[PDB]
């Protein structure tokens, strides 16, 4: 009987399983009977503790034609329909318990977090991640990625380019196998390149060359060309060009965020180290850049940080210090702790193998 | 996927405002509580009041959303104090949960109770409530 | 709407003609009306009905309850009104009770959510609305908040203090706003200010702040706290100790001590 009972269980999940991707019948209208196996007669066999006996494919799958809109296009355009799925999938999040049901609790944060990713509030975030936070043994090396990427990118959009930093680079580590190293691995890169341009450039593009799909590369390369050498006329002309790219990756709203950087890294090439620079050269650059802000740009990058300066406009110069030989007594104690941080970790990683 | 019609209107006064936007948001609490616990603090707020006499329906709503935050002591308070809402024989996710919780909550106090006093389930030493 | 015999058709018909605090007298008395109708809250048990007594009418009450809070200076209950009113345009998606007014009031939104400072809610608006490329641009009115917030950001303060001064908006309900964005950015262009000049011109000062009125400019550097000389500001960069906390900063001293406790964690690493 116990037997019998498992076996039917499994043979279900193979049966649903192989009937998506190469077997299907459409993918929008199985979603139905999907939706039925699982609330009655499946949540209602298990008692709490399913990991593998539940599987993300159903949610992923059904989920994944209801955004792709072009086998299916809707069925209500009110949006019920979606809006429901959404609905069952944060009510099953309740249904994983916060001591068992680890792998499965894991799953739903990837998939609800998507969904507002896209098109929603990116702090309804925020609960998500908290719950999350418990004892795991159990959350698989794909989902991880999963997990490091959706958090980074709402990170991204609230501003904070250190902690989407350290969770991106984390990311394209473990996972990446040659099932991971495919579709996945090439939005973890867009993000993982972007990311590094904003808080700061981003390292150079030879390593880059042979890790990912060349396809995507001469775009990539053509983005952070512009932010780097700083020109503004270039970097308007190549996101109209690449305006389909920016798209289908979600990241339209890199335009309204890389504007600001692109005028500060065309002042920062420029080495201002003399004792006094001339007004004259910096206000002849600025003109192209903006029409009315010439001296309002020199002060806000002074009270930025990009420059240290002096300006009198009576007198009509700019007074600077060394652009070069910074880096300077407690840079080294910032890198000393955070270098043997990195050291205990490693040795803790040896201690348990 | 959105509360905040339901959620808009307690920021609102009158009673019968208050009332109209409770039980739609009681149905559907454990659905749609993402966007229900960042307006926890006006649900706390219909609670403290005792002129407003639908705090015990304000709290059964709360409750749910501070088990799932994981504040369990917190929710277990406010899941008594909704009384006659609280029923153990509906037996859901919910309900399950915070019974288990309860019983867990008696215990400890009935440890630390005895050791001091032999009759203190007769007694509203501790929570009547509780003891029910 | 014309008037027939509702409440309804009164606020809108008073609205139009001005009378707004008359207007929010009504708003909660016909907020009392509609809750006897099961149809204030959007439903989704639709089929797709849209008709006048279903969501169509619902809407345009709405709307015309955001434009009086609007009016009466009383911006959280405009969001009020917005947060009830969101749905019934579209989620992600529904076309079929669409309006030129609706424009107006997420422009209004994204600026009032601009005002306050928050550069998070900002974006999370713009995601929200039905695609990312569509509305953005093919929208006259939603460009105005979207190129505030660029130059905002980029320091081109005077390009955007000007786009307000000159605007159509301006007239209508952008007005609103134009006094809690003029503090905004003055406070922004003083302390890019302070740091840049060792010293300015009076003169200077009362134009980059855009005043022409030189008793404002007096009562400003003084609120600022500057010294002024004759003919001169004179700016001082006015550190202080502390701005709220988080230690690796000092609550009792030592970041020697901090090294010691690190220390601990690493020499307990070696020895077993």
């Amino acid at each position: 009987k116990t037997i019998e009972v498992t076996a039917e269980i499994n043979c279900f999940m193979h049966l649903l399983v192989q009937l998506f991707l190469w077997d299907s019948k459409e993918l929008e209208q199985l979603v139905e009977f999907n939706r039925k196996v699982v609330i009655p007669n499946l949540l209602c066999y298990y008692n709490l503790r399913s990991l593998n006996l539940i599987n993300a494919k159903l949610w992923f799958y059904i989920y994944l034609s209801h955004e792709t809109l072009a086998r299916s296009s809707e069925e209500i355009n009110s949006d019920n329909q979606n809006i429901i799925l959404r609905s069952t999938m944060m009510k099953f999040l309740k249904i994983a318990s916060l001591k068992h049901d680890n792998e499965t609790k894991a799953m739903l944060i990837n998939l609800i977090l998507r969904d507002f990713l896209n098109n929603g509030e990116v702090d309804s975030a925020s609960d998500f991640i908290s719950k999350l936070e418990y004892p795991h043994t159990d959350v698989s090396s794909s989902l991880e990625a999963r997990y490091f990427f959706y958090l980074s990118k709402i990170n991204a959009i609230q501003l904070d380019y250190s902690t989407a930093n350290e969770y991106i680079i984390a990311a394209i580590r473990k996972a990446p196998h040659n099932s991971k190293s495919l579709g996945f691995l090439q939005q973890s890169n867009k993000l993982h390149c972007c990311i590094q341009l904003l808080m700061g450039d981003i390292p150079e593009l030879s390593f880059f060359h042979q890790s990912n799909m060349q396809k995507s590369l001469l775009p990539y390369y053509h983005l952070t060309k512009a932010v780097k050498l700083g020109d503004l006329k270039k970097f308007t002309s190549t996101i109209t060009k690449y305006k389909q790219l920016l798209l289908k990756d979600d990241t339209y709203q890199l335009c309204v965020r890389l504007r600001s950087n692109v005028i500060k890294t065309g002042i920062r090439i420029i080495s201002l180290t003399y004792k006094k620079i001339s007004l004259r050269d910096i206000c002849l650059k600025l003109n192209l850049d903006s029409e009315q802000t010439v001296e309002y740009m020199v002060s806000r990058a002074i009270r930025d940080g990009v420059i240290e300066a002096k300006i009198n406009h009576e007198d009509g110069f700019i007074e600077t210090t060394e652009l070069l030989n910074i880096y300077d007594s407690e840079d080294p104690q910032q890198v000393f702790d955070e270098r043997i941080k990195f050291a205990n970790q490693l040795h803790d990683e040896y201690l348990v193998s | 996927t959105t509360a905040a019609p339901l959620l808009a209107l307690l920021r609102e006064n009158q009673d019968s405002v208050k009332t109209y936007a409770l039980e739609s948001i009681n149905n559907v609490v454990d659905q749609l509580w993402s966007e229900i616990s960042n307006e926890l603090p006006d649900i706390e707020a219909l609670y403290d009041d005792d002129t407003f006499s639908d705090r015990e329906m304000a709290a059964l709503i709360a409750s749910k959303v501070y088990y799932n935050l994981g504040e369990y002591e917190s929710a277990v308070k406010y899941a008594l104090a909704a009384k006659d809402r609280f029923d153990i024989d509906e037996k859901s996710q919910f309900v399950e949960t915070i019974v288990s919780k309860s019983i867990e909550m008696y215990v400890q106090e009935a440890s630390k109770q005895y050791t001091k006093d032999e009759q203190f389930y007769t007694k509203d030493i501790i929570d009547p409530k509780l003891t029910s | 709407m014309p008037s027939l015999a509702e409440l309804t058709k009164s606020l809108s018909i008073a609205f139009e003609n001005g009378d707004y605090a008359a207007c929010e007298k009504l708003l909660p008395p016909i907020k009392i009306e509609l809750i006897k109708n099961n149809l204030l809250i959007p439903d989704l048990s639709i089929q797709n009905d849209i008709y006048l007594n279903d969501l169509m009418i619902t809407k345009r009450i709405l709307e015309v309850g955001a434009l009086a809070s609007i009016q009466t200076f009383n911006f959280d209950s405009f969001e009020n009104y917005f947060n009830q009113l969101k749905p019934y345009y579209f989620s992600n998606n529904h076309k079929l009770s669409e309006s030129d007014k609706k424009s107006k009031l997420i422009s209004l939104y994204l600026l009032n959510l601009l005002s306050q400072n928050n550069t998070t809610k900002f974006h999370s608006e713009l995601q929200y609305l039905d695609k990312h490329i569509k509305n953005l641009e093919d929208d006259s009115l939603l460009s105005y908040p979207i190129k505030l917030d660029r130059w905002l950001m980029e320091g081109s303060y005077q390009k955007a203090w000007d786009l307000l001064q000159s605007g159509s908006q301006n007239i209508s309900e952008f007005d609103s706003f134009t006094d809690i964005l003029k503090s905004a950015i003055r406070d922004e262009i003083a302390k890019n200010t302070e740091l840049s000049y060792d010293f300015l011109p009076l003169s200077n000062i009362k134009a980059l702040l855009f005043f022409n009125n030189e008793k404002e400019t007096e009562k400003f550097a003084l609120e600022r706290n500057w010294p002024i000389v004759n003919s001169k500001v004179y700016f001082n960069n006015q550190s202080k100790e502390k701005a709220d906390y988080e230690d690796e900063m000092m609550h009792e001293e030592d970041q020697k001590t901090n090294i010691i406790e690190k220390a601990m964690d690493y020499a307990i690493s070696i020895e077993n």
